[PDB]
C-alpha cells in the first residue's frame, strides 16, 4: 500500500479547479514523479468521476514510450492521487509559444511520435479525443509524451462510433460539430491541427466567440503559407480534410495511410518506437528539480464501496 | 502565443 506521506513535495507544476500537480520525490527510492492531486468533493460535484476513473483504467492498460506511465494510483478520504512519470521538458504549448514555429524536420519528428502513439492507442481500441499542444509533453530525452486521458473512449475498434460532445473547442473535428455519432478519425483531425500549429505557427481556425469558432471549423477552408513544402501542404490538406471518410487516416487502414504519406518518407517506423532517433531538441535542465519549462505562474509558489472501485494501483515496473 | 485552452464534455 502507498500513502501521501511516502512523498516529498518539491515544486508546483499545475493548479486548477480539480486540484494541483506537484513534482514529488518518493522518499524510499529517490525517484522523481509528477503527482496529480484532486479533491474528491469537486470531482463529484462537477460530474468528472467517470473521466478520472477512465484515466486510471487507460493508464493501467497501456504500455508505450510516447504515452505517460502511471506508477501509483491511490486515494485518501478527500483526495485522489496519480503518481506518473515526470515530463521535464514541459508542454509543447510552452515551447511553441517561445519559438513561434518549428522547422518541417522538427514538426516531422514530433508528428511521427504522436502517430506511433495514436497507432498504439487505436490498436488497444482507445480513441484519445484530446490532442492539443497542452497534452503533448517532452521528456528528459526530448521525446513526446501524451498526458491527460480523461476524455478517452474505450472499446472502439474498426468503425465504431461515439456520441459524447467533448474535447477542446479549437481542436474539434467537423463531424463532432454535427449532430449524432462519430468515429476514430477524430484523432487524425487532431494531429492535423497540432502539426499545423507546429508548422504554420497558428491555429488553423480561431475565434474567441465559440459560435464563430465552430462556423469556422465546419465551413472555412484552411489557408497555407506560400513557402510551406508541397509534401507538408499535402499532409495537412489530408489530415484537415473535413469529411472523415476522405481524411488521411480516415480509411480502413487508419494510422497506416498517415505513415505511408510522403511527408514521412524518411521516417523508419520500426525505429521511432524503439527510440533510435536523436531528438531534435534536448531540454536543458541542470538539476532534476529544475522547472524552467513550466510557468513561473505556478512554480514560484510554495506548497501545502462503488464509486472509486477501479482506481487504486501499483505498477509492476 | 495564443491563450491556454480548456477541455469540456457536455
Ligand atoms: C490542475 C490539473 C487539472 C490537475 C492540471 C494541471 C496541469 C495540466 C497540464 C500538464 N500538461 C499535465 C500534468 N502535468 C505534468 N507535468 C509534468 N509531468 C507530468 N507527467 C504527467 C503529468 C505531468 C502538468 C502539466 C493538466 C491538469
Amino acid at each position: 500500500k502507498v500513502t501521501m506521506n511516502d512523498f516529498d513535495y518539491l515544486k508546483l507544476l499545475g493548479k486548477g479547479t480539480f486540484g494541483k500537480v506537484i513534482l514529488v520525490r518518493e522518499k524510499a527510492t529517490g525517484r522523481y514523479y509528477a503527482m496529480k492531486i484532486l479533491r474528491k468533493e469537486v470531482i463529484i460535484a462537477k460530474d468528472e468521476v467517470a473521466h478520472t476513473v477512465t484515466e486510471s483504467r487507460v493508464l493501467q492498460n497501456t504500455r508505450h514510450p510516447f504515452l505517460t506511465a502511471l506508477k501509483y494510483a491511490f486515494q485518501t478520504h478527500d483526495r485522489l492521487c496519480f503518481v506518473m512519470e515526470y515530463a521535464n521538458g514541459g508542454e509543447l504549448f510552452f515551447h511553441l509559444s517561445r519559438e513561434r514555429v518549428f522547422t518541417e524536420e522538427r514538426a516531422r519528428f514530433y508528428g511521427a511520435e504522436i502517430v506511433s502513439a495514436l497507432e498504439y492507442l487505436h490498436s488497444r481500441d482507445v480513441v484519445y479525443r484530446d490532442i492539443k499542444l497542452e497534452n503533448l509533453m517532452l521528456d528528459k530525452d526530448g521525446h513526446i509524451k501524451i498526458t491527460d486521458f480523461g476524455l478517452c473512449k474505450e472499446g472502439i475498434s474498426d468503425g465504431a462510433t461515439m456520441k459524447t460532445f467533448c474535447g477542446t473547442p479549437e481542436y474539434l473535428a467537423p463531424e463532432v460539430l454535427e449532430d449524432n455519432d462519430y468515429g476514430r478519425a477524430v484523432d487524425w483531425w487532431g494531429l492535423g491541427v497540432v502539426m499545423y500549429e507546429m508548422m504554420c505557427g497558428r491555429l488553423p481556425f480561431y475565434n474567441q466567440d465559440h459560435e464563430r469558432l465552430f462556423e469556422l471549423i465546419l465551413m472555412e477552408e484552411i489557408r497555407f503559407p506560400r513557402t510551406l513544402s508541397p509534401e507538408a501542404k499535402s499532409l495537412l490538406a489530408g489530415l484537415l480534410k473535413k469529411d472523415p471518410k476522405q481524411r488521411l487516416g480516415g480509411g480502413p487502414s487508419d494510422a497506416k495511410e498517415v505513415m505511408e504519406h510522403r511527408f514521412f518518407l524518411s521516417i523508419n517506423w520500426q525505429d521511432v518506437v524503439q527510440k533510435k532517433l536523436l531528438p531534435p531538441f534536448k531540454p536543458q535542465v541542470t538539476s532534476e528539480v529544475d522547472t524552467r519549462y513550466f510557468d513561473d505562474e505556478f512554480t514560484a509558489q510554495s506548497i501545502t464501496q462503488e464509486m472509486f472501485e477501479d482506481f487504486d494501483y501499483i505498477a509492476d515496473w | 502565443g495564443r491563450p491556454r485552452t480548456t477541455s469540456f464534455a457536455e
